[PDB]
């Protein structure tokens, strides 16, 4: 897995691979690793599939009832508060690994969230399997007063350099920009550049093919009328 | 403690045709989440029309590939340049196999070529040298993905004539090295769509009585 | 125990289950019935660790029986089949599961039909025209693929249950004493003295 | 695995599965388990793939030596007794193999040795081995005779290895029969599992709890 | 079978159009302790070849000393030693890459990956990796160690096939390479910062640069970061 | 990792590299050790970050709550709440925390808080990985009523060698100076303490 | 040992014009020994079609547990289920045993009453959803699943058609599959008729 | 192999030993003569790990009979005994030990006297009235201390042998499919054709 | 353990502790672990008192024998057979031992050889678990081409140091001096080298 998150001038992006594997086998292709945890927080997730969805969810929902309660619009730092400590009191057997970002009325924020509970800030962040190779980009690229469209455009990159070069991550990059004083951008298959080529020959078998021992009809509907 | 065995990834897959045979490998190298190469060769020409892909792991396959070239060198010299045939060929490499039984080759060979009747043969091998003529087999990492569709589209599995219902089987018309390199794409192209340590690019080399010919073929890199 | 068998025919169900008890080294029993009545038209024989299968086996008769007498009314081969393997599905996920594998043979009073269910340990519960636990089906189901037919007659699957109990006489290491046989019909339940 | 071979009127029975697995994944359909070693002697195999081939096809070399160097032919009795020698030489170093030595002698008869990894070597009428072994042996000793015809043994040994196929998941794929007599072995041909099931069911009316 | 124990870590390598560039830190390692400052591990073999290897310090040295004794043996009635019949990388290579697999196959490995970088008789580039598993690769940009994850990706945006490889100047692959030597000493715990590089062109022969330094970092924005959530002092 | 607190004549000084690690892999390069607790009332942080971050954010509401009800705490105080956690929860805990704070009537304090939940008053206080190479250094160099710029250079000294040899440490040096003045964050960069 | 591969069996989901196939084989064993060529793994609560793989115990635990709450929710919403909904309740449920989880996994398919759009998902043990376009593959032949779909399928097959390409894709899987096997059923499903077909295949 | 038994009696020594050979799940033979005459007048009997049992007895056969041939005469009993017994005390050290036990019956013609030697694998030789290995002696035993008597006849001693199988067969789990026994006398050795 | 040797103007000096240790228990409090191989080359022993020992005895018999066939041997010369031994018997050696030798054309030398059996030819070097301690202030306070009295004062100081922190480490300093003039032996006694 490959997630990004990359600080700019008047917000924060965060991007993330569409690979989910099982061993050497792809279970899905066009994953979706972005979460939202309220309108203007979103999150990557890394590691175990289920609990990254699971653990956001909770979050989320705890963080709406607290919006709701407070009349306020949620923090980002109230989301890695809440997660790390729900992360930490399981000792890191809920493998989430997650990149929290979000714009709020303090600001603009980029953490990071490990499955043992530890936090971590940052201008710029990857993590999952291939966070060295996205990392080698950032580091590479990276400078401070980066605008919107150049902050993008390393996130992408970066997510990129683990499509190409890490096995764990693969398929299409997915993209969410949080910009202060404006609506959160989810942009699902931001990139796309593994559509698989035409195959040679079409496999659509001749009806009959297939033998039968039995047929019949289900009955879907309800006990009916007369 | 120290682990003498690696697994290098890769997946290969030889088809025997009425009058030819090929047998293809992907191009890609791997060590567990990183790619060592997108082309490192796998399926080698090894003289008297005879091809063979050692998959697996990489050193022990380089290794036997590398003595199995010799014994045809060897072959050679002490029988009068006399060509050997492919199911002499597929009894040697037994030997050289279980002649490690105790410490193997981790590989799954193949080779590929023509019987002494100039029909298309393709001889399977397990990592300590048990081993069998087949029409058709892939090998190597993707293997499970691949043979299931090889025994319907190749053998006609399961497939019966329309009409009959379950009666009658569907004929076992012979392919075409037309029809076959187009399975062999599309093998290939399925399983870098399912399988990691596969991709990069798709090798095949063609045997016939006219010589080895090769063909290259991109895949999906990530 | 060691084994347990099962054959549903045409107009009844018949289970086998061997005498033998074993501990360790020496036989202590002979004459070992490892089975209980659960209603007066179904029965359930059992197989698996030791103290568990009578355990289990008169846990499950006890609340087969209190059901009887609340609703004076008898339940279903099927429906005693579905508590017997939820017992089991509960048990395995418990601090110290049942070891235990039984065969439920009952006669449907309402369908007049006869039901041979299947259950393991685990909560695995199947139907079946023909059954076993343990390494018996190894060598049993074999000779019921072939012979089995299913309009058979109780004395056709006497018969065919003694030409099992010779294969595992001749081929299984175990001297496992011979076995007790019972017929569940919808006369009831009754033993066969000589086999 | 299931491989039988059984004595009888007509001289030796010997049928075989062609199943060959890695795990849970079937590795071959077409797994050629009986090795003629020579026009009078057959091998089973049984286990490891490579370790029965390789010492089969070497004891086919041992046997071939034999009659070279004494002007006739080997006996069943030696022949097993070599291949059972060389494996308890190799015992503890984790060869696994399950064969049958079938032949026929003028001084023997009809012969069956079972030879064994472990170094077990028996003289018998009847033998089953392999993962599927138990189940071939349900049908094998309900059915047998002494005074079966040619056909009929043939048959039997045939079903006794579809029960298996059935049953046991690591036994399957088609069915290798031989004939060995006084004249020497003689091959009865490959038959299919998918369509000897159907076959069988239908025609001896047994399999009825499988629907078709 | 033994354990590594004083370590070398990343060597990185890349082909550009008219040869080779490798490149590795000059750090011995004791575990996390960061030992020996000043170890050479690019070794040069004539003037066409360069060895860079990495893990074990001892067998580094060890190989050092087949591959001095293996130019001595080579001129040893060879006329012919410093023109046609001179050692070649491929030779260099296809020798060590024998004496890796024979000790693996022997349960006895010299436990290090060993990248050859160099330039035929024919001027074609050369570059091969073997480790101690006998395990032999070659490609456009090759790397060992945390050098596999960091630095390939970075390299690879460079030459990322075979038909890069002319488009790509000795200009071009020494800056990635450097680069790539950054990230290291950013991301690598146990790299430093000084560093040697070496660099075989088919016209211009070997050139071996001695005492590099990673340069041009930044830590500016270190001092707005404040603790790990909420604090703001 | 390598941290240190030094006492000295106007109040104490905290002192950190900047290095996370998971093995040789640096998770990031630029942490911040150094953690407030209080006013001027802060920690340096090794061993595990869950376990520290964990740690230091309960101790910060105990002391916010203390404040509340009391007044402000004293560094003894702040050092027990953390030996509390730590002593009694040490079958669960790898974390090693110096506690170093400033009031005025003690002025500058250090209490060191090993693995084992034990206490331990000090002079000035070294731990983490890096901080077993400059045993030695510290002991030979470290006097009693420094000045300000002195023990700076004295912190400064130390950890760059603790970095030069530990893989564990690096990054940048993170200080924090506290004294009856306020609180003053300082920063020194490789190019800077390397050259040392 | 490992308990989703003791029982064995596999199942397949494809989408088509219109219409949704999930396809099963009939296989129950203890580990090599064949016990059962009747266990069906495709259950349907209302017109939301469920195939669970796995350990067999905890396949009729789950079927009977979803059965409960469709019912509930029916009473309740005075309505059936639809699979998006159900879907989430699957995931629910299982990830409500996080550490202890059932060893199952489970193939939603079916047709949006209202929408009319086509639907299939899959999960692992514990929950996360798999939301396929193309097709959704479970059990024990995954792995062959996976390659026969991957080269068999083509997008908007039609019903007839569609039936051809999920049982060939079954079959072929499960002929390369020790624990899988023993005949096959597979439900083709369309917005308002769903036709159940047996397929003869090898039994051994 | 499993059981196998010795009892010396006033004129003779009886070997009965089982018939059964078992490998994990089946029996695959029922009627295993596990013996093998060494001599005309010397017989051993023996049980242990498959394969090592027949490849020691035969070896040690080919010994003694090349013995027989060199110097024209035959062993004594207590000889044979003492080789056996040297052959496995250097095999228990070896890189692969002999994993067998046995028991030599022989008749000794110069004193005109039987004797039974009950010899393990490590090498223990012990001389007895009567003998067994494995899980056998711990049911004979105590019959042969009750009923034994030194003067007792070869027709006593298959008397008293058919209480020791009746209680094995009685008692023991494993079915053994019966015993092979094999009398050793002045006039050599004979095998009782019904038992 | 903590020995040390260090070149300097007129040749190099030897430095070492003299304790061995049994687990806590200190077996020897008097031990010699300045070594002699040849007239002016010498080594330091750390690890295994048993293997360094066999190793060193082994050594000076290849050099006598070097002596008597081609003459005086070379510094680099002893620490090529010490590696050679090291290296390989690595597999069932525990030696880390510190090689230093004064020539008239070489000078004074100084080579290191820890457990892999790798060699590192170095102005000073130092080894034993005391060592750990020390890198930090050794780094800082070494200079070459130092006197014969700065030489002894910095390796009294930095033992001094190794001994205070490292519990495998006390007694006695021992030093060995080798240059032209001779070959000289010092020794340093707790009351000396403690108030440092
Ligand atoms: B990535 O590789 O970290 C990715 C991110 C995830 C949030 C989609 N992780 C996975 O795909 C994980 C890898 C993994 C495998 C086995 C155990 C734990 C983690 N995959 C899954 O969680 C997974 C696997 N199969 C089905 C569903 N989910
Ligand atoms: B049979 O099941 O014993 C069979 C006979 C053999 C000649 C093919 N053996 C196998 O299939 C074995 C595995 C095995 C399964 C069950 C019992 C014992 C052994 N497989 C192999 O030997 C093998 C060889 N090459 C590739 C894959 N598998
Ligand atoms: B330091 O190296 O001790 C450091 C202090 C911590 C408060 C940031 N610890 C770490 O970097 C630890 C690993 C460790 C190193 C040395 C001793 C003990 C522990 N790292 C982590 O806990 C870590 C690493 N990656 C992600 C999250 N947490
Ligand atoms: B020193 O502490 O390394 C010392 C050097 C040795 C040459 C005298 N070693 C020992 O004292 C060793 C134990 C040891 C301590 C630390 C690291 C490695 C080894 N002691 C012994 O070998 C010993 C102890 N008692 C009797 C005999 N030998
Ligand atoms: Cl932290
Ligand atoms: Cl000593
Ligand atoms: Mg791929
Ligand atoms: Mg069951
Ligand atoms: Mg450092
Ligand atoms: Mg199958």
């Amino acid at each position: 897995t490959t997630i990004v998150g990359v600080k700019f001038n008047n917000g924060v992006v965060i991007a993330a691979d569409t690979r989910s594997t099982q061993g050497p086998i792809v279970a899905d292709k066009n994953c979706a690793k972005l979460h939202r945890i309220s309108p203007k927080i979103w999150c990557a997730g890394a590691g175990t599939a289920a609990d990254t969805e699971a653990v956001t969810q909770l979050i989320g929902s705890n963080i709406e009832l607290h919006s709701l309660y407070t009349s306020r619009e949620p923090r980002v730092v109230s989301a890695l508060q809440m997660l790390k400590q729900h992360l930490f009191k399981y000792q890191g057997h809920i493998g989430a690994y997650l990149i929290v970002a979000g714009v709020d009325p303090t600001g603009s924020h980029l953490f990071s969230i490990h499955a043992h509970g530890s936090t971590d800030v940052g201008y710029y962040l990857s993590l999952g399997s291939g966070s060295l190779a996205a990392m080698a980009v950032l580091e590479s690229h990276w400078k401070q007063d980066l605008t919107k469209e150049e902050a993008i455009k390393l996130a992408s990159d970066a997510i990129q350099a683990g499509i190409w070069n890490d096995l764990g991550s693969g398929s299409n990059v997915d993209v969410c920009v949080m910009e202060i004083g404006k609506d959160a951008e989810y942009l699902r298959n931001y990139l796309t550049p593994n559509v698989r080529e035409e195959k040679q020959k079409s496999y659509k078998f001749p009806r009959g093919t297939t033998a039968v021992l039995k047929e019949s009809i289900v009955n879907i509907c309800d006990i009916q009328e007369e | 403690q120290f682990n003498p065995y690696g697994d290098n990834g890769g997946t290969i897959l030889g088809i025997a045709g009425e009058d030819f045979a090929v047998l293809a490998g992907d191009t890609r190298n791997i060590t567990d989440y990183s790619i060592n190469s997108r082309y490192e060769p796998k399926v080698f020409d090894c003289g008297d029309n005879i091809v063979m892909s050692a998959n697996g792991f990489a050193a022990d396959g380089d290794a036997l590939v590398k003595r199995f070239k010799n014994s045809v060198k060897w072959y050679h010299f002490d029988h009068n340049d006399k060509k050997l045939s492919i199911n002499s060929a597929a009894r040697n490499i037994q030997h050289l196999l279980y002649g490690k039984r105790f410490f193997p080759y981790y590989v799954h060979t193949i080779i590929a070529g023509l019987d002494e009747d100039g029909k298309g043969a393709v001889y399977s091998f397990d990592p300590v040298g048990s081993y069998e003529r087949e029409q058709c087999r892939a090998g190597g990492a993707a293997a499970s993905l691949i043979m299931p569709f090889l025994d319907n589209q190749v053998n006609f599995k399961n497939q019966y004539e329309p009409g009959t219902n379950g009666k009658v089987k569907k004929p076992l018309k012979y392919l075409s090295v037309e029809e076959v390199i187009k399975l062999v794409r599309d093998s290939f192209t399925s399983a870098t769509e399912r399988h990691i340590q596969v991709g990069d690019g798709l090798e095949i080399l063609i045997v016939t009585k006219d010589g080895v010919r090769k063909e290259f073929y991109e895949l999906k890199r990530d | 125990m060691d084994i347990i068998l099962g054959i549903r025919v045409q107009d009844s169900v018949i289970l086998a289950s061997s005498k033998a008890v074993t501990r360790g080294i020496s036989v202590l029993k002979d004459s070992d019935d490892k089975t209980r009545q659960l209603s007066p038209h179904t029965l359930m024989s059992f197989a698996g660790e030791a103290g568990d299968t009578v355990q289990f086996a008169e846990y499950i008769q006890a609340n087969i029986q209190l059901y009887s007498i609340r609703e004076d009314y008898e339940l279903s081969p099927q429906a005693v089949s579905s508590f017997v393997r939820q017992e089991l599905a509960k048990s395995i996920r418990s601090r110290r599961p049942y070891q235990v594998n039984v065969l439920i043979g009952g006669y449907d009073k309402k369908k007049n039909k006869p039901e041979l269910y299947q259950i393991d340990y685990l909560g695995t519960k199947v139907e079946l025209p023909y059954g076993a636990h343990g390494y018996s089906g190894f060598y049993t189901f074999s000779l019921l693929d072939h012979h089995y037919r299913p309009d058979m007659t109780t004395e056709e699957g006497l018969d065919l249950l003694k030409l099992c109990v010779q294969e595992l006489e001749k081929r299984m290491p175990m001297d496992f004493k011979g076995v007790i046989v019972k017929i569940v019909d919808k006369d009831g339940i009754r033993q066969v003295d000589d086999f | 695995t299931t491989t039988l071979a059984f004595r009888f009127q007509g001289g030796i029975i010997v049928a075989v599965d062609s199943r060959a697995t890695a795990g849970n994944w079937v590795a071959s359909q077409t797994v050629k388990k009986v090795i003629e070693i020579n026009p009078f002697l057959l091998g089973t195999v049984a286990g490891g793939a490579a370790d029965c081939q390789f010492w089969e096809t070497w004891l086919g070399s041992q046997c071939r030596l034999h009659e070279l160097r004494e002007k006739e032919r080997i006996s069943v009795a030696a022949a097993s007794k070599i291949l059972s020698n060389l494996v308890y030489q190799y015992k503890g170093a984790g060869l696994s193999m399950g064969t049958m030595i079938c032949g026929y002698t003028r001084k023997e008869g009809p012969t069956i040795y079972y030879v064994d990894s472990d170094g077990t070597r028996l003289k018998g009428d009847i033998f089953c081995v392999g993962s599927g072994q138990t189940f071939a042996y349900g049908v094998l000793d309900s059915n047998y005779k002494w005074d079966l015809s040619v056909e009929d043994a043939l048959y039997l040994g045939k079903r006794s290895i579809l029960a298996a196929a059935h049953r046991d998941a690591y036994s399957g794929g088609s069915v290798n029969l031989y004939h060995v007599t006084e004249d020497g072995w003689i091959y009865h041909g490959n038959h299919d599992v998918g369509e000897l099931f159907w076959k069988v069911k239908e025609e001896e009316g047994s399999f009825n709890n499988v629907i078709g | 079978t033994q354990q590594p124990i004083v370590t070398g870590t990343s060597v990185i390598s890349m082909k550009y159009d008219n040869g080779v560039i490798i490149a590795a830190d000059n750090l011995g390692s004791y575990g996390s302790l960061l030992r020996f400052n000043g170890v050479e591990r690019l070794i040069p073999v004539g003037d066409n070849t360069v060895v860079g290897i990495s893990g074990d310090i001892s067998d580094m040295q060890h190989i050092e000393r087949l591959l001095k004794d293996l130019v001595t043996e080579n001129a040893y009635d060879n006329p012919l030693a410093d023109a046609e019949e001179a050692l070649e990388p491929s030779y260099i290579f296809e020798y060590l890459a024998t004496v890796m697999y024979q000790r693996r196959s022997k349960m006895n490995p010299l436990w290090n990956a060993i990248i050859v970088a160099g330039v035929q008789s024919n001027g074609d580039q050369f570059l091969r990796y073997v480790n101690l598993l006998g395990v032999t690769y070659s490609s456009p940009t090759l790397a060992t160690g945390f050098g596999a994850h960091m630095a390939n990706p970075l390299l690879r945006k460079v030459v990322d096939r075979e038909s890069d490889i002319p488009k790509t100047t000795v200009q071009v692959a020494e800056e990635a390479i450097v680069n790539a030597m950054r990230v290291l000493y950013y991301r690598d715990a146990r790299s430093s910062r000084n560093f040697s590089l070496a660099i075989i062109d088919k016209n211009t022969g070997l050139t071996f640069k001695k005492n590099l330094q990673v340069e041009n970092m930044k830590w500016d924005f270190a001092k707005d970061i404040k603790g790990y959530g909420t604090q703001k002092i | 990792t390598s941290i240190m607190a030094v006492t000295f004549k106007d109040g104490v000084i905290l002192g950190a590299d900047s290095r996370t690690t998971t093995g040789a892999y640096i998770a990031n390069r630029v942490t911040d050790k150094l953690t407030r607790v209080h006013d001027k009332i802060w920690c340096c942080r090794s061993g595990s970050a869950a376990d520290t971050q964990a740690i230091a954010d309960i101790v910060q509401y105990h002391l916010e709550l203390y404040t509340s009800q009391y007044g402000t705490p004293s560094t003894e105080t702040a050092a027990s709440v953390f030996k509390e956690l730590c002593y009694e929860n040490k079958d669960n805990l790898t974390a090693g925390i110096i506690v170093a704070g400033y009031d005025d009537k003690n002025k500058g304090e250090v209490y060191t808080i090993p693995l084992g939940g034990s206490v331990h008053k000090l002079p000035y206080a070294i731990a983490g990985s890096g901080s077993t190479f400059i045993y030695g250094y510290c002991d030979k160099n470290f006097r009693e009523n420094m000045s300000k710029e002195e023990t700076v250079d004295f912190i400064k000294h130390s950890l760059s060698q603790a970095i030069k040899w530990d893989g564990s440490s690096g990054g940048v040096i993170r200080m924090v100076v506290l004294t009856a003045a306020g609180v003053e964050r300082l920063i020194f960069y490789p190019d800077e303490y390397e050259q040392l | 040992s490992d308990p989703s591969s003791i029982n064995g069996g596999i199942v397949v989901a494809m989408t088509g014009k219109d219409c949704v196939a999930i396809a099963c084989d009939l296989r129950l064993g203890s580990q090599s020994l064949g016990v059962s060529n009747k266990f069906e793994k495709i259950f349907h609560y209302g017109h939301v079609f469920l195939g669970i793989t796995g350990l067999a115990t905890d396949v009729t635990t789950l079927n009977e547990m979803f059965r409960y709450k469709t019912n509930l929710y029916k009473l309740k919403e005075e309505r059936a289920i639809e699979p998006e909904t159900f879907t989430q309740l699957v995931s629910s449920s299982l990830y409500e045993r996080r550490f202890g989880p059932y060893f199952v996994g489970p193939v939603v398919a079916g047709i949006n009453s209202k929408s009319g759009k086509p639907f299939i998902a899959g999960f692992d043990l514990i929950g996360c959803i798999d939301e396929a376009k193309d097709f959704i593959v479970s059990g024990t032949a995954s792995d062959q699943l996976f390659g026969m779909c991957e080269s068999l399928y083509e997008p908007n097959l039609e019903p007839e058609d569609l039936f051809e390409t999920i049982s060939q894709a079954l079959l072929n899987a499960a002929d390369r599959d020790a624990l899988s096997g023993w005949g096959a059923v597979v439900y083709i499903i369309k917005k308002d008729e769903v036709v159940k077909r047996y397929l003869k295949m090898r039994q051994d």
